């Protein structure tokens, strides 16, 4: 599975740019597809998605870019567009397309430069390699719950993206197996049962709250020794 | 509810 973006570049404020994406190795047309931007100071920040043919592609957006992007799809060419107009310093940041149960695959980003639900996640955690570590995602709402279908997404060096888990418990995918996703109490958990020095890296899950995801502030993992 | 689809 690829997805490619491509279309990003510099834009004056109140600007306008297209991006593209192209996706192969899946049934394009049978899944939801969503733009996911990284800044610097924001974080990850689901941005738009669009949903199937038989949903007369429905589409829903984060409340920051309502009125000002359009995502939309051709099944025909397998390929998710967003087009961005009135850009601000705030939509500065690389735009991933991505999905699949529910953000299984990203591509490689497009970087974009221009000129309330909160989600908790440990900043830090710290282990050594064999290790039991449990990574936690909370939700300022209340309780997380197989409603909120949680996501666990995997950033390795330099802004590469994997979705290790969805629907609260389930792995990807080629995902290890000592890979799993829970429910903990009231939260969300990512558990590694034998935590390997190649797994430190940011981990980032996403709950689902009706119509929008809201994306955690991402853990550092360090694998010690 | 969102793309539940495996
Ligand atoms: C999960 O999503 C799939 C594909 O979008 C189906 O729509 C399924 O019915 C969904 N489940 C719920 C509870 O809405």
């Amino acid at each position: 599975v690829q997805l490619q973006e491509s279309g990003g570049g510099l834009v004056q404020p109140g600007g306008s740019m297209k991006l593209s994406c192209v996706a192969s190795g899946f049934t394009f047309s049978n899944y939801w597809m969503n733009w996911v931007r990284q800044s610097p100071e924001k974080g990850l920040e689901w941005v738009a998605e669009i949903r199937l043919k038989s949903n007369n592609y429905a589409t829903h957006y984060a409340e920051s870019v309502k009125g000002r992007f359009t995502i939309s799809r051709d099944d025909s060419k397998s390929s998710v567009y967003l087009q961005m107009n009135n850009l601000r310093a705030e939509d500065t940041g690389i735009y991933y397309c991505t999905g699949v149960g529910q953000f299984a695959y990203w591509g490689q980003g497009t970087t974009v430069t221009v000129s309330d639900i909160v989600v908790t996640q440990e900043s830090a955690l710290t282990t050594s390699p064999g290790e039991t570590v449990t990574l936690t995602c909370r939700s300022s709402t209340g309780a997380v719950t197989t409603s909120n279908y949680a996501n666990w997404v995997q950033e390795k060096p330099d802004h590469l993206f994997t979705g290790l888990i969805g629907g609260t418990n389930n792995r990807a995918p080629g995902v290890p197996a000592r890979f799993s996703g829970s429910l903990i109490g009231d939260k969300a958990a990512l558990t590694i049962t034998g935590a390997q020095t190649e797994d430190e890296a940011i981990y980032f899950c996403a709950l689902w709250y009706s119509n929008h995801w809201v994306f955690g502030g991402g853990t550092k993992l360090t694998v010690l020794g | 509810a969102p793309d539940c689809r495996p």
